RNA sequence: UUAGCCGGUCCUAAGCGACAGCUUAACUGCGUAUACAGUACCUCGUUUCGCGAAAGGGAAUCGGGUUAAUA
RNA sequence: AGACCUGAAAUCAGGCGAGGUUACCCGCUGAACUUAAGCAUAUUAUUAAGCGGAGGAGAAGAAAAUAACUAUGAUUCCCUUAGUAACGGCGAGUGAACCGGGAUCAGCUCAAAGUGGAAAUCAACUGCUCUGUUGACUUGUAGCCUCGAG
């Protein structure tokens, strides 16, 4: 019986062995479906094929954590990990570029500031 | 045999030859034809020895120049007013009008020839002397560019008779 | 002044072409100190799905030394030979192969004269 | 300054200096393909004035458009309808050939964004324009503020929607006043007057 | 017959959609289903695929 | 009657009319939340309309005049910070229309309290009002404060 | 419903898609134009890629037995 | 031999385009049924169909403007002008704009000059929290200037 938090302990050698172990038990269940069985047996296929999908998830989860650990704060990150969003969102200019002004429009903005003014009662 | 006459060339080779034919064949106007009238290679060697003396600095030399000023005397008096070749058409046309430029030396090759059609009259109307030199690339080497019109507004004391 | 050329035709020159060398990797399986390498798409298990058991299939196992299996329809005849060798540890003479109306490959696999099929069919439990 | 002298003698088109020089250029252009790149401006005078700047990511294409009008596009000039519409030959088209040229340069340069265009010469069977383009992906255009406005997603294919200089002339936004009262847009103005306005208290 | 593998699978699928609905399905709660609507007889009505 | 065209396409109905009122009215309020102390619009001049049948009447204009602001001694540059419209096109042909709007500006700058930017007081750029500071009411709207 | 040998697969026919470009606002329409062996050193070099036949062209198979239904 | 100029090649390094959606929006292209009690100009209609391009809005926009007044003052939208001026086998039919009252309000920057005691500018790649090495660039990149003045 598998739970996904327990597999986050186990090693990159160990995960592979377990994945293989389940696939044997999944195969020996398909044989019993074909030849002769009861419905007591054929429910156990549902447990184990969700077990397999957990072990693929956890393996791939560790695969990506080491990549993101390594490429952290670095340019030319691999395409596999690279922040999807929309196509349009990816395009555009950074807030800094849209925000940035010329040396001319700096001077007109700077020297005429936003004044808190009021009208008397 | 050598069949280099009879070769079916690419279009780009055929264009850059049929230009040079077509500019011989047509009646050229006097103004455009001005640059057929050029210095001799002995006359041009007399400039390129002169103009190499007044060579404006490399971009790497601006660092080393500025390290000295970064203040050994005091500000801009760390040196004298430095003399050199002035270059780029849109500076040098202003420098003809306000009447500083001693000599104003020009390329025959310049590719959009409209750029330099007017300049020989400008110089003649103001009484500035001018030359024409074979190769815009040769003038580029003095300035540190790839490639028209170079001028001397100012000289040393030693080289002024020459 | 110019090169002495012999052919009347102008041909395109030959240039250097660099192979790709794409700076930084596309997918993170293939990197320095990756250490979780990619698990395989086609294992031995996903090729050889399951044996058949029927009146037609069980007649063959006795006599002609021949096991019948249902296999993945994309699979190759050379893969089935090697996948059967990996699973049950038995060497194959001659695979034949056939796509049922379903969309399922049935592979008839005659085993080598060294081995016996009724040993292997009891080991699996197709019996 | 040299650009003043250039515009002043470019005005004198009929002169022997420029008519020689423009006869030689128009030869060169009709050997090369229809839309092809020049690597620098023929008239640097004129392009500078239309907001060309010689830094990276600005480019410049030539384009050639056939002179004259087009026929109405019917098989054997057989029209079907009322004698007004039986008009094959003397049609005109709404849009100037400068604007057509900007349009030709949608498929060939989909990524590039058109700024402006200018006449570089003409021939009896052709008429030649240099179209100023921009790369909006490039960081030299993207960083600087004065042509960051072209990298917004609104300014796609502004040739196709009629928002160049030459596009804006055929729509008739170049006039304004009583003459142009009719045409926000020709269609937008048309929708406004035509609508039956039914206020809720009548 | 001399069919392509693509056409074999299209045929293949439409065998598998031509069977009576399971008996247990009607028994389940809130279902108005009675006999399969899409059943086809190979003479009566034709595929072209 | 002009209904020979396909007029059913372009029938504009006004069922939104009350929903439009209340959507405008929500964004006037949510504007004046941000402002609070600061009054809304900006000050506009007194102006005779053009042609001879509205020549008697007076209305609000667009914005003042570079001549009019020179008399009082605002810059045309700064005046939009205080909340005065500049209009660089409109002349003063008459002496009478000049002295109306100059009175209107001088009366407004008497009303105008102007807060310090902080920490210390700073003269000019009317003035810095100190922390004496007579009670300003909130946003008055500026048209309703100084009407025509 | 089991194939090295039975066919497809391979070749080209009538013809048909695209390259270079050329037209047209495009949609389309035309499309044979072109710079397409002995790490290093030579010497040759005119055809442009592909589709198009389960009756045309084409590597090689025959006897007997066998299953409820394949040879 | 070396400077340029022009044109190619590459599965070269890193980027961008294509296609989809229809309510509204931008540009082309472009009918006929129908009305006129016939019909051809006219009308339907600068509409439908066709071919392109977008966005949360789009287009428009700071006068080569209205006016002829005591003058107004970007653009858009509403109400009104107005079924008016005008167009029209002056037949059928068509048909705006200014002023006025409101919603909303926001202005601006390039080319045309002047760093010339000295490309001050920009991109790419690498390097510490902003140096170095290539290139672009004088056939003009920064700063300054945009008529309201400069």
């Amino acid at each position: 019986k598998i739970r996904a938090y327990e597999l986050r302990g186990k090693s990159q050698k160990e995960l592979v062995k377990q994945l293989e172990d389940l696939k044997k038990e999944l195969a020996q269940l398909r044989v019993a479906k074909v030849t002769g069985s009861a419905a007591s047996k054929l429910s156990k296929v549902t447990e184990v094929r969700k077990g397999i999908a957990r072990v693929l998830t956890v393996y791939t989860q560790k695969q990506r954590e080491e990549a993101r650990a390594a490429f952290k704060g670095k340019k030319f990150i691999p395409n596999d990990l690279r922040a999807k969003k929309t196509r349009a969102i990816r395009r555009r200019l950074t807030a800094s570029q849209t925000r940035k002004m010329t040396v001319r429009k700096m001077k007109r903005t700077q020297n005429v500031p936003k004044r808190k003014f009021a009208l008397i009662a | 045999r050598d069949l280099s006459r009879f070769v079916k060339w690419p279009k780009y080779i055929l264009l850059q030859r049929q230009r040079r034919v077509l500019m011989q064949r047509l009646k050229v106007p006097p103004a455009i034809n001005q640059f057929t009238h050029t210095l001799d290679k002995n006359q041009t060697s007399q400039l390129m020895r002169l103009l190499a003396k007044y060579k404006p600095e490399t971009r790497a030399e601006k660092k080393q120049r500025l390290l000295q000023e970064a203040q050994s005397a005091g500000g801009a008096a760390g040196g004298k007013k430095p003399v050199m070749i002035k270059y780029g058409i849109n500076h040098v046309t202003d420098l003809i009008e306000i009447k500083k430029a001693k000599l104003v030396v020009i390329a025959h090759d310049v590719t959009p020839v409209e750029l330099v059609c007017f300049i020989p009259q400008l110089c003649r109307k103001k009484e500035v002397p001018y030359c024409i030199v074979k190769g815009k690339s040769r003038l580029g080497q003095l300035v540190h560019q790839k490639n028209p019109v170079l001028a001397i507004d100012n000289v040393r004391k030693e080289d002024q008779a020459e | 002044k110019a090169r002495v050329r012999t052919n009347v035709h102008f041909f395109r020159p030959h240039t250097l072409r660099k192979s790709r060398q794409p700076k930084v990797v596309r997918r993170c399986y293939e990197a320095a100190t990756c250490t979780f390498p990619k698990l395989a798409k086609t294992d031995k298990y996903t090729i050889v799905r399951q044996p058949l058991t029927t009146e037609s299939a069980m007649k063959k196992i006795e006599e002609t030394n021949t096991l019948v299996f249902l296999v993945d329809p994309r699979s190759n005849k050379r893969q089935i030979k090697q996948a059967v060798k990996e699973l049950y540890d038995v060497d194959t003479q001659r695979v034949n192969t056939l796509i049922r109306p379903d969309g399922l490959k049935k592979a008839y696999v005659r085993l080598t004269s060294d081995y016996d099929a009724l040993d292997v069919a009891n080991k699996i439990g197709i019996i | 300054g040299a650009y003043k002298y250039l515009e002043e003698l470019w005005k004198k088109k009929q002169s022997d200096v420029l008519r020689f020089l423009l006869r030689v250029r128009t030869w060169e252009y009709r050997q090369l393909p229809a839309v092809h790149r020049c690597t620098q401006s023929t008239r640097p005078d004129k392009a500078r004035r239309l907001g060309y700047k010689k830094k990276q990511g600005f480019v410049i294409y030539r384009v050639r458009v056939r002179r004259g009008d087009r026929k109405k596009q019917v098989h054997k000039g057989i029209v079907y309808g009322k004698p007004k519409n039986q008009g094959v030959r003397k049609q005109k088209s709404t849009r100037n050939l400068r604007a057509v040229a900007e349009e030709k340069v949608r498929k060939i340069c989909g990524g590039l964004r058109v700024l402006n265009s200018y006449w570089v010469g003409q021939d009896a069977v052709y008429k030649y324009y240099e179209v100023i383009l921009v790369d909006p992906a490039h960081n030299a255009i993207r960083n600087d503020p004065r042509i960051n406005w072209l990298c917004k997603p609104v300014m796609k294919h502004r040739e196709c929607r009629g928002l160049t200089s030459a596009g804006k002339k055929y729509r008739g936004l170049r006039t304004k006043g009583s003459g142009a009262a009719r045409l926000p847009s020709r269609r937008a103005c048309w929708k406004k007057r035509q609508a039956v306005r039914l206020r809720r208290y009548r | 017959s001399i069919k392509g593998l693509s056409l074999k699978k299209h045929l293949g699928r439409k065998q598998k959609q031509n069977r009576p609905i399971p008996p247990w399905i009607r028994m389940r709660t809130g279902s108005k289903i009675r006999y399969n609507a899409k059943r086809r007889h190979w003479r009566r009505t034709k595929l072209g695929m | 009657v002009h209904l020979h065209k396909w007029w059913q396409r372009y029938v504009k109905t006004w069922f939104n009319q009350p929903g439009r009122k209340q959507s405008r009215r929500l964004r006037r309020q949510e504007k004046a939340a941000k402002l609070g102390v600061v009054p809304s619009g900006l000050l506009r001049p007194i102006v005779h309309p053009p042609t001879q049948r509205y020549n008697l009447k007076v209305r609000a204009g667009r914005g003042f005049t570079l001549e009019e602001l020179k008399s009082v001694g605002l810059s045309p540059r700064v005046a939009l910070s205080i909340g005065v419209a500049v209009d660089h096109r409109r002349r003063n042909r008459s002496a009478e229309s000049l002295n109306a709007n100059v009175t209107r500006l001088k009366a407004y700058l008497a009303k105008l309290v102007l807060f310090q930017r902080g920490s210390k007081a700073k003269k000019g750029l009317p003035a810095d009002t100190p922390k004496s500071q007579i009670q300003n009411v909130k946003h008055v709207k500026i048209s309703t404060a100084m009407p025509i």
